[PDB]
């Protein structure tokens, strides 16, 4: 069919109030706000509101990537964060990065003059951390051989990435695409109205009381594939991306700081012509949601105008901003909006847009095709949702997404760089298993066997059932169990492994291992080296927990 | 609005009331005011209503 | 300010609207029960009220 | 229902003479610490000191004549023994039972070592050996067993702080094991004290969960509860305040730095143990009664441990109340578990959460925001949607012995009331209290009250028996009875054939008001218990 656009098959993100994409969805769906306030007892209140902050921006795991500690300090936090997220998103996909070299990388970031935090000398260490360095460092660490570069427009950074990924994959120049965005600031604390900035520190979305916006911090990354290349491969798909368009405002009064109606109009039309997807087929639109009196009217005017030129004639379409929950993302705005929409389609629900009481008189919202969403509705042909982002520059982007609708013994290989990481890995795996009453271990095992790198420190479990696993896991965490179920081990048998390495002899015997399905002995052998766990009508990849990086903090002083 | 805030003040905390149970138009029926004061309220009410119902 | 009473009242009101706030009335401890504000549409403005848009009016 | 039921309660805590008064006190936020002025003349002469105490009045009171005891005997007895004796009798009465009819009952007690014997003058070669026997831990549970005639296993259990839960845990295994039908657990701490530092409070307040938390202050109390298997409690139509689902017991390992150090990992294990054991799910829990020491080091540890376990089963939120009764009462040492236990059995019983006092702003160390918990600030009533609310209770000993427990919420025209007492004032004091009870609680059914006095109160030496058609008649017969000799009504006093006025000849005959009340029996009910005489005994 039109399965010409892409599938989003992996997500990773950290946002205010959310440390992953799952927590993020529950917060927005419940109407939770992630801005933070400080009572006046902490160390001049003319007009002083509070901030929206991303915890653990400093934290990092240098040892995972063979980095010196001094290097981390010389590294932009955003660059560090985008590295970890890119790793996660591919694990979220159920793939090993090394095994999918044909991946393009597009990243974007706020240049936070991080370097100026450091003390220095025409003689020793360059330390020239550029924008191009971010995507390229990721491609090198993950070993990706697709074109890797940095893209930036100011609020529409993430969407430029999706656009790049879109052209790249359709062009067939890569099999996969990985797009990320991130803005972390280095000013440490809190604003004043007067020419934009919320009076009260809230982002009023399409509400009468909208006075301005508040800045935010986040980073996230997604992994994409061509739609057909996803269904046929048996990948796990959250949602489908039908089209994404880009253009600029041009000259117009408001040389540079404003929201041009005609320009936003032009792109929405453009995407529609491209996707030739009717408008009545759109349940929800995730708007720019700036929260300014002047802008929000502009968006709707333009959005409506495009819909107006179509059989419309009925208030049937939800309109919202996640900027209300999270604030405005310097260079992750697009990413945040993107994830909410993929997540809304995945779970088939629309998410409330909070901090809303009464309709802005200016919207003229009743003739319009849109109703503002004050609540946690549900939904139930596949659904479609649109997304907007409009740059400070005047580079606008619009996108549309579509919904993707629908044994015996098990082996789980658990691995990490270190033993502590591995124990914590178990906690997260265990914590996850509690979270759902029935899932599938055929699938959970498969995804761990393949789509997780087999690192140095290993624990392999052979289990019969779900609660049968929870119990073994609990022991390993406590760590002094004699109790079987599991084989411990460490990549160190070069005298047994490289030495006995399947030398194209791992054959009829290692095969016996599969051509028979005798598990444990296999776990033993894997506990030190070398087993293509690929011998199962095999199960499907599933979104399971991912590597828990040590969280060690580095920052200039 | 006594200092008995106790069981309910069940003894019964709220009442279901007919305003103007005392009211009447005695002169309508050739009644002395003294006479109304002797007649039961229920009778007076039923008298007015019986007139009203037929109307 | 007899002659200038209206004037002061006028500016205070014109000013309250300009900034969208309600200015408090002072020297108020408890209401005189002779007003029966209970059923009055009115409530005395003990402290202020920053306001939110939703075109506002005020009488004088 | 593989857990127990709390079917009777008796307690004395600072500022409370029974569990009903106790519950109203914590509900409306009252604090039972005391302060003194320069009216501090217990003894004197200093500064730099917090004249604050959590004393409980009447610790020396006892009714020795009841258990055929001599005044010399009482002076020789530890107040703790005496107290726990009074409370046990009472808890079983609260249950609606006669001690001697339910013999298959176990007794588990704990008390502090107050060196009571030390205040006595002599211990010279032969007598004097009697004081030593009476001064042993084993004597307390065992004395109660003999006096109440209980033939289930009777012994003394102690782990400092966490000792009352050690009793519940003992009772639990015993009741599950089928070796006993009923179980009796009590705890006491009464001190012998007349004659800031190390986590002692600066201001004399336990500021629990607050930034300004500094130390703890001590208190005195005693309480006892009667337990039965839950399945049997419903079947027998017993009166159930609450259900005890599980109770874990474990001791901190040599991990901690020092003997008085609390350990996160150890606490974490018990909470985990109970969840595993019960199968209860942490979302299921409305309230947790923390250990709540009010110490800077401890509170962070306590929460870290809870959050850490709960983090295991389900995702972060803020749905669970957390509080400590110590705020009201102080640290009751041995009977701490007991106070927590009641506060919580009571909160479930009335379906309310009770506020934690002396709190204004939270402890930044707490990370309360991401935790599932919010510090209970004001009383909030629990919902009506789910009929099985749950609550948890924590107690962690000085020893390193940690305990955690979870509880669950459980959802004619002529009467005869037989009243008896050892003495006539008693029997008279008995009358004021029933009278007083009837006044307050009105929609109170006489059918059960009659049933519960006919049974579950022993028929003692001096007697009054009443025939009534109503409460209102009853108060008046009672009201007039209190005043010495009206003689007015169907009231009989003294010191097979079914259907009639048996009272006069139950005045003193017998009657097994068992055949009276044909196929269906009324409920047992919680009513005022025997009024003990209040006589002081203490060494000079």
């Amino acid at each position: 069919y039109y399965e010409d656009s892409l599938a989003v098959i992996g997500i990773s993100c950290e946002f205010p109030g959310a440390k992953d994409h799952y927590e993020f969805w529950n917060n927005i769906k419940e109407g939770k706000e992630s801005i933070t306030f400080f009572s006046k007892e902490e160390l001049h209140p003319g007009f002083v509101p509070a901030k929206s902050v991303l915890e653990g921006k400093e934290m990092f795991d240098p040892g995972f990537f063979g980095f010196s500690p001094k290097d981390a300090e010389y590294m932009d936090p955003q660059l560090r964060m985008l590295l970890l997220h890119s790793w996660k998103a591919i694990e979220d996909a159920g793939y090993i990065s090394k095994e999918i070299p044909e991946t393009s990388v597009y990243m974007s970031a706020s240049t936070n003059s991080y370097r100026s935090l450091l003390p220095e000398d025409g003689y020793v260490s360059w330390v020239l951390a550029q924008s191009g360095t971010i995507p390229t460092m990721i491609s090198h660490k993950l070993g990706l051989k697709g074109p890797s570069y940095f893209v930036h427009a100011n609020c529409s950074s993430s969407l430029i990435g999706l656009h790049s990924a879109f052209q790249s994959l359709q062009s067939g120049e890569a099999k996969y695409a990985l797009v990320g965005g991130a803005t972390l600031h280095t000013e440490s604390s809190v604003h004043q109205p007067g020419l934009n900035f919320s009076s009260d520190g809230h982002i009023k979305a399409f509400d009468a009381d909208a006075d301005g916006m508040i800045g935010g911090e986040g980073a996230g990354a997604v992994l994409l594939k061509k739609a057909s290349d996803a269904v046929k491969d048996g990948d796990h798909i959250y949602a489908l991306l039908r089209g994404i368009g880009v253009n600029n405002d041009g000259a117009d009064k408001v040389g540079f700081y404003a929201p041009s109606v005609k320009g936003q109009a032009e792109v929405i039309q453009k995407v529609i012509d491209q996707t030739g997807i009717h408008p009545e087929t759109i349940a929800y639109v995730e708007a720019h949601g700036t929260g300014t009196k002047l802008g929000d009217p502009i968006e709707l005017s333009a959005l409506q105008s495009v819909y107006g030129r179509y059989t419309d004639k009925k208030q049937y379409c939800g309109i919202g901003s996640v900027k209300t929950n999270l604030g405005h993302l310097d260079t992750a705005a697009g990413m945040a909006g993107c994830i909410k929409v993929v997540m809304s389609l995945y779970h088939q629900e629309i998410a409330p847009s909070i901090n809303y009481k009464e309709p802005n008189p200016n919207l003229h919202l009743e003739d319009s095709p849109f109703f503002v969403a004050e609540e946690k509705k549900e939904l139930t042909r596949a659904h479609r949702m649109a997304l907007s982002s409009f740059g400070l520059g005047g580079t606008n982007t619009h996108a549309i997404f579509e919904q993707y609708p629908d044994a015996g013994p098990f082996i789980i290989p658990l691995s990490a760089r270190k033993k502590d990481r591995l124990k914590e890995y178990a906690k997260q795996l265990l914590a996850f298993l509690e979270r759902k009453t029935d899932t599938d271990l055929a699938d959970l095992a498969y995804t761990f066997q393949v789509g997780r790198e087999a690192m140095e420190e290993r624990a392999a479990f052979i289990t019969s059932g779900t609660a049968e696993l929870k119990r073994q896991l609990a022991d390993f965490i406590n760590d002094k169990p004699a109790v079987t179920g599991c084989f411990r081990g460490e990549k160190q048998q070069a005298k047994d492994i490289a030495w006995l390495s399947d030398d194209d002899d791992s054959a009829e015997l290692i095969e016996k291992w599969l051509a028979k399905g005798k598990g444990p002995k296999l776990c033993e052998m894997w506990s030190k080296g070398v087993a293509i766990n690929w011998h199962k009508k095999h199960p499907k990849r599933i979104s399971l927990p991912v590597y828990p990086f040590a969280k060690e903090p580095y920052w200039p002083k | 609005e006594s200092g008995i805030s106790e069981e309910l003040a069940p003894g019964f905390p709220a009442k279901s009331v007919l305003e103007g149970k005392e009211m009447f138009d005695p002169g309508f029926f050739g009644f002395s005011p003294k006479d109304a004061e002797y007649m039961d309220p229920q009778l007076r009410m039923l008298l007015l209503h019986s007139w009203k119902a037929i109307e | 300010l007899d002659t200038a009473a209206g004037m002061a009242g006028c500016i205070k009101v014109v000013m309250s609207l300009y900034h969208q706030e309600i200015a408090p009335s002072i020297n108020y401890k408890e209401p005189n029960p002779n007003l029966h504000l209970e059923d009055s549409p009115f409530f005395v403005a003990e402290e202020k009220k920053e306001l939110t848009r939703e075109a506002h009016r005020m009488a004088l």
